[PDB]
């Protein structure tokens, strides 16, 4: 705060400090699940790995990159910059610009 | 077991993103003007934008 | 069903609350006047020269 | 009067304000901008 000086009000306006907070959450659970009869198992897979398991690999981790997309674009923008095609550019310098108004950092965008 | 979260601001306010969309100005119905092989016959369409997105 | 009590763990990441950098300070010319008690109503009085016409 | 007493009026700050060299400045966030005050564009004094 300010004050004037040599004003004969000498009261100080007390500042106060609000600490914040928010909360983290472990929420979803993500799996791959299959099933084969005996007799599949027996004739019909050859290779166990590159034939079950790396599918089942890659499709686990396509859904987590799913689940991440999701969060990326399902986050709460107040308004969205609207891109115009034939003049691209100036959209982006609005992004940087709001993105600066924010105090953001300009490192690890 | 996964979470996520978005990380607000104090006041409840998201400064942290910045989303962009290409705009519309048109959309067209792919293949123009067709006509079904029967009476019941049944067809998808598929409408693009001006910037080609499918819509 | 089963019930487990447990703390409420508190963390810093390090996000904190945004705030601007600052830059104005070191671009105004600051203190060429120091003395300004010792000098009455504390006022430094400044004199700017004198320019005459031919 | 007493120590307990409000503080009272500084004869250097009615000096101060009587020679009229505090800066006065516009209002930064009144809209529309406010005209120029008075002090603000006072001359310079012819002496001293």
């Amino acid at each position: 705060n300010r004050r004037d000086l040599r004003d004969p009000d000498r009261t100080v306006i007390a500042s106060e400090l609000v600490e914040h907070s928010f909360g983290v959450t472990l929420d979803k659970h993500v799996y791959a699940a299959l099933k084969f009869t005996d007799e599949q198992r027996t004739l019909d897979i050859r290779d166990y790995t590159k034939q079950v398991l790396m599918p089942q690999v890659s499709a686990v981790a396509y859904e987590l990159e799913d689940y991440i997309a999701e969060l990326i674009e399902g986050a709460p923008y107040e308004e969205t910059i609207l891109i115009d095609p034939a003049d691209t550019v100036p959209a982006f310098i609005t992004a940087d610009q709001r993105m600066g108004e924010a105090n953001v950092p300009t490192d690890s965008r | 077991f996964t979470g996520r979260k978005v990380v607000t601001e104090v006041d409840g306010s998201f400064v942290r993103a910045v989303e962009l969309q290409l705009q519309a100005s048109s959309i067209t119905i792919v293949g123009g003007a067709f006509a079904l092989a029967t009476t019941t016959g049944t067809k998808q369409l598929k409408v693009r934008d001006d910037n080609g997105t499918d819509v | 069903a089963h019930i487990f009590v447990k703390p409420e763990l508190v963390a810093e990441i390090g996000v904190k609350q945004l705030q601007r950098e600052i830059v104005l300070p070191g671009l105004v010319w600051t203190n060429p006047l120091t003395d300004f008690g010792g000098s009455k109503n504390d006022t430094i009085t400044v004199r700017v020269p004198a320019i005459t016409t031919a | 009067g007493l120590i307990s007493d409000p503080v009272e009026v500084d004869p250097i700050q009615v000096g101060r304000d009587e020679a009229g060299w505090v800066q006065e400045l516009r209002d930064r966030e009144a809209w529309p901008k406010q005209e120029v005050p008075e002090q603000a564009k006072k001359p310079a004094k012819v002496g001293n």
